[PDB]
RNA sequence: CCCAUAUCCGCAGCAGGUCUCCAAGGUGAACAGCCUCUGGCAUGUUGGAACAAUGUAGGUAAGGGAAGUCGGCAAGCCGGAUCCGUAACUUCGGGAUAAGGAUUGGCUCUAAGGGCUGGCAGCCGACUUAGAACUGGUGCGGACCAGGGGAAUCCGACUGU
RNA sequence: UGCUUCUGGGUCGGGGUUUCGUACGUAGCAGAGCAGCUGCUGCGAUCUAUUGAAAGUCAGCCCUCGACACAAGGGUUUGU
């Protein structure tokens, strides 16, 4: 017979792979959609989820019940220094594929993407791209490096450039950093290589990629969960307590009658791992990075104009299970994507994103920089020894 | 923002953090955390446990 | 002009609620919540400010063995306010309004939360104090 | 360079955390063998029954946190093995563990 | 040790069995 | 190597049970070869074997 | 000699079955449960490394409180003692620990409850009962032990098999 | 993911954060009171000072460049 009662289903079918994933550095899928009227600029970046905390702003938004409010939202620290640029990929236009025509890797690499070509680098005896840089420094390879430049600017379509991140400046423990193709969307295909031969070798900031709230992509990997069950996994209805094989399951697969169990019958197995694209994250500041100038640093992350403290973003103790966050980065509305460590490709937006609620501009007024290693009641360790006074250790 | 204090502590709430709760007869208190939530709800004396600034305002540390 | 937001609903189908106006009654047997679509398993819930189907439990023979519409005023669900607040009350209550929105009683005893007192004026007209 | 007695003090809690309650005593002689193993490279180690009963003082469940023990390389006496050197593990009573550095101490 | 009776006979699937039974 | 029979003849002379039958570690072949009570009183005379105190149960 | 989680019977070193004696200290009404002394033993046909899903045995859950289900199935609530108080009905015996309340810790005291010798004097041995003060973050039969209750209907008087 | 540019991981210790809530000892004409000697000496739960003290803190928290030893290692294999 038929369902008695009908329910949704549990679960979704454009989701079904729920493999874990071979890749464990987000790859963009789609870039955004080039136009010549727009100048040459980077469509993606790649950065490194920090931590969370709380955010205050006023809201502008006409006709709510929130207008001109200071709300707090949760938002996501992601730390994002600036990558190198270390090689640069031209893309034919096939009606099999858009295929990679050549790749042009640059002279001086650093070994932090010289850590990415190998599996054990202890072993290694260090000696890749040796017979790739003597193409620099001599008549020849330079006019061979000419002749495929100046078949890139007739053939290829699609430029992408290759940019690893910056490991040394990381409180990471890896040193293997991440390499990553980003397509240059901008004039036509000569002043795209030019705009790349000329960044080539160069630092690539995250002011240049993005900017003040814009509406992005991210690219990443699940926090990984492992084998777990399909009440875990799928969200099905438990079965009651008097059921003598097992509770948490499926009980009914389906009918007698396809002989077989469908694709579509919720089944146990692998929850979390999966690569993900989730869209529309609002950036809520890119904030300044360390630096050195007049003998004494200047750390002022988390100043806004109605703060005007001396704190930075890094919360007391740290950011739990990552460390401090010395580099520049961005803060996004929400959350993100995977756990902390986490390797994160942004993305430009490829929805014409005009909206009421995504052109709104941002200001804000409080940045929580409170210890998220516990209950944490204090802002900053001048305000936490002014209010406990002086103890037994000092 | 109106850091309001704590009502069994004494301690300087932010606004991302605390639960705020109102009784009937009105008087609506704030609290930091559920240790606080829990001493008032076992209505303990602020000025008899320790670590309060009540203690302290008492007994003139 | 400005809608409500959601926040959590921590009384089902089933709660006795207290009637919190000088109607008479004492209790109030949520029936049904009013402004649900539904699906299969979910019991319908009622926070603050929601209109609620109800029952005079005890009380008033002339209230009681019929249906009241109501609206929930206090939760004891501990409920997320847009600034960052997690008010919650003592216990939890409602009052008996009709269908247009005028209350039955004539005066409220404890608080009214302003979530339900922007949302229902005649409520509010009769609230000493708020939230 | 190879007959070396030298002091250390081991963070139980850090290599017990996590285990159940009947196998946390035993566990922590293993960590304890393994921390031998690892600061000094012979595979024979022989700890003291004074570490001991040490480790085994207030039972199988509660095992103290800090514990401070001198390990020593020895050359190897008589029924000869491959293993070149052993290493014994003895029990040293502190009263409290603060500032304690890992002391090198003379023969 | 001496030759083991065979397996013995156990009224498994009479009428005092519910847990399976035929169309009646 | 095997000090069961020594141990079970100490206790049925000190007429209490094993649990206070205490044996030499460092003179084991000397109680070993022993295989009498006769030789077993020697032991306790000598001394290699003790009778333990009983475990305390405080009144206090 | 074994006399029973290995010497008996169950095909076996089988969580089954098999008739008796001896019977410490505390806590406590107790030969109840928990810890210990004499005596005994190596965790019950094996170990090592991780702590995935489904399990089995224990638990804990904000808000609602049976809305789940054939059905409060299971789990949970009450639970000891002292002082009150206890209904309908009845075969006047019961119901009844009905139902419904209060107290319970530690410390320091006070009062009362006795023998032997020569209304009095001297010398000694026992556990209880009642009351008061002080004090601990209202916690106190703090583990263990340990009744959920009330109103009705049908059948069988009952205890028993 | 890491495993010799006098450089890097690890161990310990030190700080940072945080959890509980004020440790032992000592002192107190503080303490319901009780006993003994002509005000003192003993028992006494609890209170105050030392003392937001004591204890834990990565096993999957954050910085150390403070002490310590270790780390240019072993094996199997793959050819246009
Ligand atoms: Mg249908
Ligand atoms: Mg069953
Ligand atoms: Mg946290
Ligand atoms: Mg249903
Ligand atoms: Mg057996
Ligand atoms: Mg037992
Ligand atoms: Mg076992
Ligand atoms: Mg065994
Ligand atoms: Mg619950
Ligand atoms: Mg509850
Ligand atoms: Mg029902
Ligand atoms: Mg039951
Ligand atoms: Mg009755
Ligand atoms: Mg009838
Ligand atoms: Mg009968």
């Amino acid at each position: 017979s038929h369902r008695k009662f009908s329910a949704p289903r549990h679960g979704s079918l454009g989701f079904l792979p729920r493999k874990r994933s071979s890749r464990h550095r987000g790859k963009v899928k789609s870039f955004p959609k080039d136009d010549p009227s727009k100048p040459v600029h980077l469509t993606a970046f790649l950065g490194y989820k920090a931590g969370m905390t709380h955010i205050v702003r006023e809201v502008d938004r006409p006709g709510s019940k929130v207008n001109k409010k200071e709300v707090v939202e949760a938002v996501t620290i992601v730390e994002t220094p600036p990558m190198v640029v270390v090689g640069i990929v031209g893309y034919v236009e096939t009606p099999r594929g858009l295929r990679t025509f050549k790749t042009v890797f640059a002279e001086h690499i650093s070994d932090e993407c010289k850590r990415r070509f190998y599996k054990n680098w202890h072993k290694s005896k260090k000696k890749a791209f040796t017979k790739y840089c003597k193409k620099w420094q001599d008549d020849a390879g330079k006019r061979q490096l000419d002749k495929d430049f100046s078949s890139m600017k007739k053939y290829c379509q699609v430029i992408r450039v290759l940019a690893h991140t910056q490991m040394r400046l990381l409180p990471l423990r890896q040193k293997k950093a991440h390499l990553m193709e980003i397509q240059v969307n901008g004039g036509t295909v000569a002043e795209k290589l030019d705009w790349a031969r000329e960044r080539l070798e160069q630092q690539v900031p995250v002011s240049q990629v993005f900017g003040q709230d814009e509406m992005i992509d991210v690219i990443g990997v699940t926090k990984g969960k492992g084998y777990k069950g399909v009440t875990s996994r799928w969200h099905t209805k438990k079965l009651p307590r008097k059921t003598h094989r097992g509770l948490r399951k499926v009980a009914c697969i389906g009918a007698w009658h396809p002989a077989r169990v469908a694709f579509s019958v919720a089944r146990a197995g692998q929850k979390g791992y999966h690569h993900r694209t989730e869209i529309n994250k609002k950036i809520y500041k890119i904030g300044q990075g360390y630096l050195i100038k007049d003998g004494k640093l200047i750390k002022n992350n988390a100043s806004t104009d109605y703060d005007l403290s001396d704190k930075s973003i890094n919360p007391l103790g740290g950011f739990v299970h990552y460390g401090e966050v010395t580099n520049d980065f961005v803060m996004l509305k929400g959350c993100v994507v995977g756990t902390k460590k986490r390797v994160l490709t942004l993305r430009k937006s490829l929805l014409v994103q005009t909206k009421r609620r995504a052109l709104e501009k941002i200001d804000l007024k409080f940045i929580d920089t409170t210890s998220k290693f516990g209950h944490g009641r204090f802002q900053t360790v001048e305000e936490k020894k002014a209010f406990m006074g002086p103890l037994k250790k000092d | 923002m109106k850091v309001e204090l704590c009502s069994f502590s004494g301690y300087k709430i932010y606004p991302g953090h605390g639960r705020r709760y109102a009784r009937t007869d009105g008087k609506v208190f704030q609290f930091l955390n559920a240790k606080c939530e829990s001493a008032f709800l076992s209505k303990r004396n602020p000025r008899q446990i320790n670590w309060t600034v009540l203690y302290r305002r008492k007994h003139k540390k | 002009s400005g809608a409500k937001f959601r926040i959590s609903l921590g009384l089902p189908v089933g709660a006795v609620i207290n009637c919190a106006d000088n109607t008479g009654a004492k209790n109030l047997y949520i029936i049904s919540v009013k402004g649900i679509k539904g699906r299969l398993n979910r019991l319908p819930a009622a926070g603050v400010g929601d209109m609620v189907m109800a029952t005079v439990k005890k009380g008033k023979p002339e209230l009681r063995k019929k249906v009241h519409p109501a609206v929930v005023i206090r939760q004891r669900k501990s409920y997320r306010r847009k600034d960052g607040v997690f008010l919650y009350f003592e216990d939890n209550a409602g009052v008996i309004v009709n269908n247009k929105g005028e209350m039955k009683g004539s005066a409220i005893t404890g608080p009214v939360a302003k979530e339900c007192a922007d949302l229902w004026p005649r409520i509010a007209s009769n609230a000493g104090s708020i939230a | 360079n190879e007959v070396v007695t030298r002091e250390y003090t081991i963070n139980i809690h850090k290599r017990i955390h996590g285990v159940g309650f009947k196998k946390r005593a035993p566990r922590a002689l293993k960590e304890i063998r393994k921390f031998a193993m690892k600061e000094m490279g012979t595979p024979d180690v022989r700890i003291d029954t004074r570490l001991n009963k040490a480790v085994w003082a207030k039972g199988i469940r509660n095992v103290p946190y800090r514990i401070r023990v001198r390990l020593s390389r020895k050359r190897n006496e008589d029924e000869d093995s491959p293993n070149k050197l052993y290493t014994l593990v003895t029990y040293v009573p502190v009263t409290t563990f603060k500032n304690l550095q890992t002391v090198n101490v003379d023969e | 040790d001496p030759v083991p009776y065979q397996p013995p006979f156990l009224c498994q699937w009479g009428r005092h069995q519910p847990a399976w039974k035929p169309l009646m | 190597s095997m000090l069961r029979l020594q141990k079970r003849l100490a206790s049925s002379v000190l007429r209490c049970g094993k649990k206070k039958v205490w044996l030499d570690p460092n003179e084991t072949n000397e109680i070993a070869n022993a295989n009498s009570r006769q030789q077993i009183r020697k032991l306790i005379k000598d001394g290699l074997i003790i009778r333990k105190p009983v475990t305390v149960h405080s009144r206090a």
